[PDB]
RNA sequence: AGCUAUUUAGGUAGCGCCUCGUGAAUUCAUCUCCGGGGGUAGAGCACUGUUUCGGCAAGGGGGUCAUCCCGACUUACCAACC
RNA sequence: GUGCCUGGCGGCCGUAGCGCGGUGGUCCCACCUGACCCCAUGCCGAACUCAGAAGUGAAACGCCGUAGCGCCGAUGGUAGUG
RNA sequence: UGGGGCGGUCUCCUCCUAAAGAGUAACGGAGGAGCACGAAGGUUGGCUAAUCCUGGUCGGACAUCAGGAGGUUAGUGCAAUGGCAUAAGCCAGCUUGACUGCGAGCGUGACGGCGCGAGCAGGUGCGAAAGCAGGUCAUAGUGAUCCGGUGGUUCUGAAUGGAA
């Protein structure tokens, strides 16, 4: 991973000067990213999703877990048990190395895309993205694609504050306003 | 890493008609190259 | 509609604290937990606690919820 | 959290043995250090409690958390166990999954020739 | 003049209750002291139900109207939840 | 003679618990680096586990204050009652 | 049956009735059962909610992600009561104890009968082992005797050896 050593070095003087951090222990490291694939068409076909399924392994580096509906609602005509969300998470060495999957090539092929909602926060200092498509990553072979699948990502540090974790985000060029 | 249920990987260099090629351990095919990216948009 | 109910199960503590038993004598017919097995105290399929010795019987309170606990001193 | 799980993991096996009035060994492990020691039955009072933090091992030992050292101090306590006048015990996992130096510990135990 | 059962319900059988005989342990009963689990009376409103008026007030209806898809104001009107 | 430290196992289960603020790191502890392989995730070294360990006392955890709550609580009167 | 014809009820389980042991009536008040599971059983290991609060592809109070509060208000094959995290609730691995012969001593019944059960012998299984398992969180899911059927067993078999 090149911003994982990017990571260690230039991050953390940069947070020691913004909030005064007198331990290292002290600033907010980057932790595990999940991938949400809630698909919700799965009422019947169980084809859609061994694709977004697979394809949110081509996506990532690794199979994702099928989750299963918790609640019954009867709007959304599901029960208790029954297999409809589809998730991956990205954590550790592998974390790093998504991470510049997105932030190089795939942030800025997101149409019209010069700065970002940035008050789109947790209150705890994690930060959540969705994307509705799927093109924007270079995994996708664009003509063999036959529905557009957007993914959610979210960015669970451990941080705190929200602009102390959006100061995280800065530290990696992130396009905000 | 769980065995089996994961695909591979390869290390792709990110190409960029400024001159922004950079590997990234990925899973596509090959190395392509764009103008709008991290350094060039 | 209504007019039927079932014949009472005779529940109860057959035997209260303080009784000198002898081992495998019944102490408490519940249906649930209301009393939990404690020393020389064993627990049946039933929640029926009886005697695995002979002794009387303490009944006591233990645990960090309070709840209670059926003990025999074998003397 | 991870100790409060693990307190909550081992309580399960250990008021089956306060009932069974069975002489104990309980054993400890982080990261850096491994503990194992005897309680009797009654539940308060420890008889030998032998661990890497007893510097009289560990001028014999390389580094406290791997399992040669594991293999170690289960030797020290059963032949301590014996030299105390401890028999038979019944080992405990407190928690622990039994896979790694929790387990060179028990067969350090069992080959030194503590019962059980 | 009770319990259980009965093509049983003013009948009958077993146990309880009575009598005679025989045989047995301060055995049984009263008061005091000690050891007990109870959850009723009372009390109370965390939980479980439910009350009242008041508030929020969704469906909004209809009009000053949009006289197209929205809906603003809205007379104020019950007032799902809390 | 002991004292302050942490960790382990109990007695006792809120006077023992939350909340707020203040401290604590040689040791202990947690966190942390790595993970071809022991082992594991119905996805991921999060957890599980091994090999180790620089760093930190932020988080966690320990301790010291604070009684804003929680919890505890007579005497007396009252309700009720044999 | 407060007289009878029209409707209900009769066996079993839960709550109240029911006056703090147990029991306890009404054509008194609320509900359910006449099964189910080869696993929803046993064991080993692991895990633990509901409900909302925030920012989020479609996606909205009402799928799914993460954080937080919260705390068992969730769940437990089924009705209600009691119980439960040491989980009995959820998931997985391995398996068949849903085992044969007995049973100290007990609770409940007039009785028939029903229920609980340490420990003992043979043998089986799970776990490293300590130990645990003779059905399932418990309380309903079921009926006497006669007559007769199927299989096993020299125990008998009316003169003896067989057979019925």
């Amino acid at each position: 991973a090149k911003l994982h050593d990017y990571y260690k070095d230039e991050v953390v003087k940069k947070l020691m000067t913004e909030f005064n951090y007198n331990s290292v222990m002290q600033v907010p490291r980057v932790e595990k990213i999940t991938l949400n694939m809630g698909v919700g068409e799965a009422i019947a076909d169980k084809k859609l999703l061994d694709n977004a399924a697979a394809d949110l392994a081509a996506i990532s580096g690794q199979k994702p877990l099928i989750t299963k509906a918790r609640k019954s609602v009867a709007g959304f005509k599901i029960r208790q048990g029954y297999p409809i969300g589809c998730k991956v998470t990205l954590r550790g060495e592998r974390m790093w190395e998504f991470f510049e999957r997105l932030i190089t090539i795939a942030v800025p092929r997101i149409r019209d895309f010069r700065g970002l909602s940035a008050k789109s926060f947790d209150g705890r200092g994690n930060y959540s993205m969705g994307v509705r498509e799927q093109i924007i990553f270079p995994e996708i072979d664009y003509d063999k694609v036959d529905r557009v699948r957007g993914l959610d990502i979210t960015i669970t540090t451990t941080a705190k504050s929200d602009e102390e974790g959006r100061a995280l985000l800065a530290a990696f060029d992130f396009p905000f306003r | 890493m769980k065995k089996d249920i994961h695909p591979k990987y390869e290390e792709i260099t990110a190409s960029c008609s400024c001159g922004n090629v950079m590997k990234i351990r990925s899973t596509v095919g090959h190395d392509l190259n764009l103008d709008v990216c991290s350094k060039c948009h | 509609r209504n007019g039927r109910d079932s014949e009472a199960k005779r529940l109860g503590v057959k035997r209260f604290g303080g009784e000198s038993v002898l081992a495998g004598s019944i102490i408490v017919r519940q249906r649930g937990t209301k009393f939990h097995a404690g020393a020389n105290v064993g627990c049946g399929r039933d929640h029926t606690l009886f005697a695995k010795a002979d002794g009387k019987v303490k009944f006591e309170v233990k645990g960090p919820k309070n709840r209670k606990f059926i003990s025999i001193e074998a003397e | 959290d991870k100790k409060s799980a693990r307190i909550r993991r081992a309580t399960r096996a250990r008021r089956k043995l306060q009932e069974l009035g069975a002489t104990r060994l309980v054993v400890h492990r982080t990261p850096r250090h491994i503990y194992a020691q005897v309680i009797a039955p009654n539940g308060s009072e420890v008889l030998v409690a032998a661990s890497t933090v007893e510097k009289a091992i560990a001028e014999q030992l390389k580094y406290t958390g791997n399992k040669d050292a594991a293999a170690a101090v289960g030797k020290a306590v059963a032949e301590r166990a014996l030299e105390k006048g401890i028999k038979d015990v019944s080992f405990d996992r407190s928690g622990f999954q039994y896979h790694g130096r929790v387990q060179a510990l028990a067969d350090a135990a069992r080959e030194a020739g503590l019962q059980f």
